[PDB]
């Protein structure tokens, strides 16, 4: 029996499997629950694989009843549901006709309904490709500083509706900007980058550079490696 | 220039069409190595293993092009300038039938088993193969066709025109997709992965298109005029082969720099590329067929493994 | 029609099951209509 | 010419060995060797970089994560065991500490095994070994 | 820095490391780092012994047993992959063979099975 079958990576899934009878449990929109586009990796890989295979779901709570209010109030808070990822737009040029975006942090955590469906459609992204979906890391991407958000879209036509669909979203956090005193002191004794490079090269001069780093990227999993990424 | 490419003692014997070699192929297990030629049109299996032929069929005309439907050497089809199709089994010679109009290139759908001919006329003709009725036509609405190819990845088709133009089809619904436009004919029309196709013209000009982008990302041009005839992919160093009955070009799929290239004493009927090797199969209007092995390119093949310790 | 210019759709006997359908495509079904309409400048 | 070949082949199949089996191999009391020559400023600098000294001897006063100078140690090991390097006066203890890391390539933990002797010692065991190496190092890069 | 830090670190804990893993680390920008000097006399004399040289070349002509020269080949991969020795033109199979050997320490069956080349062959590409 295999706990969580879909938080473990997908290869030891294929070891574990064998001749002998099996049964998996996964985790879908939770608080803990896998990505779409893994969870689909993995269910298509058991289809694929004299096996009998049995699929099975559940959606009634065993504390309150289902349809609770303060389930869904909390869910939505935290995005914690996935759903689809985007509506599928036309496809479009690859290298060529896309644009990023720039996102504002203000007005995408402000309560306006429209920028709510804009935030479901993001973290829906967001977490796709994502082991172990943390509510810490929305919390972060909200109100700690540097986090910057961009967006690629289709090209927009003269005629557009209220949101546009998002293929790749990219969050670069800013990091650098420390005083060699500084550096000196902890060598002795602000991101991954600027300590572990000095602390491995032992080189106090760089710190003092500015730069970012590109903390994560998601392309749609429908899309998946077509050079959005 | 520094690729010192070698040519060959007596690999496989009696490896040696009476005239000339007309296509050469090999089976998707590499087990069998597959000619055909002039005079007395022949169909000559070659096992790797035995370093031998396996059998020789004699055939009524000339084969213009064949394909091994089979993993193995058991069904093969040939295509006659005769308007014949000759289908043969494991034992010989199984059924032949005739095609209304001339055929210049035919491509087989594993889905469905359809198998699709395209000709001297305006529609293409289709032929189911589990059921043997003839299925319904698809008109092209293009004069001339000229050759045809069907994308491995997610089964789409295209086909060919003497006007230039590219027409894409679905096997599925059997509707027009989309249509490219692009004097000179298509002589050779080649599909790699998803989203990448090829292009070759009579004036000599190796177009590379994108399927969504109408502009060719790259294009190659042969010096010489003459037709390129067969356009190939070689995945582990992205290198794109095409060849002419001059020349042999290849040169890297981005960018366009060239790997090298290899001029023989006589014109190229057909080129092979053994997978996943260095080794290349060449049939020329010789007698003896070509074979030519680059250490650069790739290892020596299973087969003919002590061919790296002889260099 | 003579010598089989007109092409006619009468069941042949040796044809019958000579392949199984075997199919490899990776490409679900949505994605290849959505890569369908978007083929080239469409 | 075999105590040379021997150090070489520590890496394939002999890696088996047990660090007092191999020692015994390298060192025989029958056939005395003269020390070889210690490393001359062409040498050291050779093998071993400024960026990469520096690292040695920041580590001495840290002794923090271990993983920086690790890289070193085959390198530092060879020296030892050609005779050159002057003497270090290590103990039989730090000495075989030395042969399982450095031509063994073996981790701590699977040579506190075969030591026997507590992890935690073994960790102090070669603080004493590189302290010494480094500073020789020193009296090399002085004595120019 | 790193570059020569990899090669030392292969023999402790990246040995897993599937040899064209690890050959795709060490070579990238698909360029050539600022070409240094080729192996100087100097060099080649602290490096290998005359006696040790004359093993490489009597291999190099009666090529009975590969035993012999197992004690330079992590010598000479070292040199190889420091951009060092000029350029040998070696293949793909065969630049992954030096570092299974000289790096990884691994034997050649079990490269075998790492490379999917026979064995037999692979002798051939370390031959040449």
């Amino acid at each position: 029996v295999i706990d969580e079958a879909a938080a473990i990576p997908l290869p030891l899934v294929k070891s574990l499997l064998g001749p002998y009878l099996v049964f998996m449990a996964s985790t879908i929109n939770g608080y803990e629950g896998t990505g779409r586009s893994l969870s689909l990796k993995l269910i298509q890989q058991l289809r694929q694989q004299a096996r009998t295979l049995y699929e099975v779901s559940l959606q009634e709570s065993i504390r309150y009843a289902p349809g609770d209010a303060v389930e869904k109030w909390l869910n939505d808070l935290l995005c914690l549901d996935c759903l689809n990822i985007t509506r599928i737009v036309s496809g479009c040029p690859l290298p060529e006709a896309c644009e990023l975006y720039y996102v504002n942090r203000d007005t995408l955590f402000c309560y306006h309904k429209a920028s709510e469906v804009f935030l479901q459609r993001l973290m829906a992204l967001y977490v796709a490709s994502h082991y172990k979906n943390s509510p810490n890391d929305l919390q972060m991407l909200s109100d700690a500083p540097a986090h910057h958000l961009f967006c690629l879209l289709p090209p927009v036509p003269p005629t557009q509706n209220a949101l546009p669909e998002v293929l790749a979203v990219i969050q670069v956090c800013l990091e650098g900007e420390i005083s060699r005193q500084s550096i000196l002191n902890s060598l002795s004794r602000g991101d991954l980058i600027p300590w572990t490079v000095s602390e491995q090269f032992q080189d106090p001069d760089f710190g003092g550079l500015s730069g970012g780093r590109v903390v994560r990227i998601a392309v749609h999993p429908d899309y998946q490696g077509m050079g959005y990424g | 220039n520094e690729v010192k490419i070698y040519s060959l003692i007596e690999l496989i014997q009696d490896f040696e069409m009476p005239t000339v070699c007309t296509t050469i192929k090999v089976s998707k297990d590499g087990q069998y190595i597959l000619a055909t030629g002039t005079y007395k049109p022949r169909v000559r299996c070659y096992d790797t293993y035995q370093l031998s032929l396996k059998f020789e069929r004699c055939l009524d005309s000339e084969v213009v092009t064949f394909e091994i439907l089979s993993d193995d050497y058991s069904k093969i089809v040939f295509l006659h300038n005769d308007r014949y199709i000759e289908f043969h089994s494991q034992s010989g010679f199984y059924y032949k039938t005739r095609i209304p109009k001339f055929g210049r290139d035919f491509s087989y759908h594993y889905p469905s088993c359809d198998l699709y001919f395209v000709g001297a006329s305006s529609e293409v003709y289709r032929l189911n193969l589990e059921q043997g009725r003839y299925l319904n036509p698809l008109q092209t609405d293009a004069a001339e066709n000229n050759v045809c190819d069907i994308n491995s990845v997610h089964g789409l088709f295209a086909t060919g025109t003497i006007e230039g133009r590219v027409e894409c089809w679905d096997p599925r619904t059997r509707n027009r997709v989309g249509l490219l436009d692009c004097l000179p004919t298509i002589s050779a029309l080649k599909f790699n992965g998803a989203l990448t196709m090829a292009v070759g013209t009579t004036t000599g000009q190796v177009l590379l298109y994108d399927l969504r982008s109408d502009k060719p990302l790259l294009v190659k041009d042969h010096q010489y005029g003459l037709p390129i005839k067969s356009v190939h992919f070689q995945d582990s160093l992205d290198l794109i082969l095409s060849a002419d009955s001059r020349i042999v070009k290849m040169w890297n799929k981005n960018s366009g720099k060239i790997f090298t290239s290899l001029e023989p004493e006589h014109d190229l009927n057909d080129v092979c590329l053994y997978p996943n090797s260095g080794m290349l199969l060449t049939a020329n209007e010789t007698p003896k067929m070509g074979i030519y092995y680059i250490p650069v390119l790739g290892p020596a093949p299973r087969w003919c493994s002590f061919l790296d310790n002889l260099t | 029609a003579s010598k089989g210019r007109k092409l006619r759709f009468h069941v042949l006997s040796k044809l019958l099951s000579f392949m199984a359908p075997i199919d490899h495509t990776t490409m679900n079904d949505d994605a290849r209509t959505e890569l369908y309409r978007s083929l080239f400048g469409q | 010419d075999f105590r040379r070949r021997f150090l070489a082949l520590l890496s394939y199949q002999f890696s088996t060995f047990s660090p007092s089996l191999a020692l015994n191999i390298i060192q025989n009391r029958n056939m005395g060797k003269p020390a070889q020559p210690a490393l001359s400023r062409e040498e050291l600098e050779a093998l071993f970089l400024p960026y990469d000294l520096k690292r040695l001897e920041m580590y001495s006063r840290n002794m923090v994560d271990y993983h920086l100078i690790m890289d070193m140690i085959p390198a530092i090991s060879r020296i030892y065991f050609l005779n050159q390097l002057g003497d270090l006066a290590l103990s039989a203890a730090q000495s075989a500490l030395l042969l399982g890391i450095g031509l063994q390539h073996k981790s701590v933990d699977q040579l506190e095994k075969e030591i026997e002797l507590p992890s935690g010692q073994l960790m102090g065991l070669f603080n004493r070994i590189i302290r010494k190496v480094v500073k020789l190092f020193n009296e090399v890069q002085e004595k120019a």
